[PDB]
């Protein structure tokens, strides 16, 4: 993939113009970079949103309502 | 889930709706409460003993 854009990229100083075949291999190399950088992040709850009644407040850790933020995980460092 | 790194749990709301019938018996009950009764028989004393 790195050599192909590269050689797309340089290709001018020579002024010769690239095939569809080259194009075509281009492509898919990228395209399988693109596939291997891939994050898909997921909708974390918004906030105010409520906890339900089931989940055993004052007894679990949950509270009424989602934290909305990264939950505190030790105690000693509270602020984040 | 997972979700992103964290531990995020499913909500579960509770709507009981099954409790309406059963508080209706327990208050039919209450309301007519009944006790053992002894009956007397074809005798002269069984209605000073059944007392």
């Amino acid at each position: 993939a790195v050599g192909y854009q590269l050689l797309l990229r340089m290709l001018s100083d020579y002024s010769l113009e690239p095939t569809p075949q080259v194009l075509s291999n281009a492509q898919r190399s990228y395209d399988a970079l693109m596939t291997d950088t891939l994050v898909v992040p997921s909708m974390r709850r918004r906030g105010d949103f409520p906890v339900g009644q089931g989940n055993k407040y004052d007894v679990f850790t949950s509270d009424r309502y989602y934290p909305g933020d990264l939950p505190l995980i030790d105690g000693d460092i509270p602020n984040a | 889930t997972k979700l992103d790194e964290q531990f995020e749990k499913y909500p579960k709301f509770e709507i009981n709706k099954v409790a309406t019938e059963l508080n209706r018996i327990i208050a039919e009950y209450r309301n007519n409460r009944i006790t053992v009764k002894f009956r007397p028989g074809d005798r002269e004393a069984s209605e000073e003993l059944a007392n």
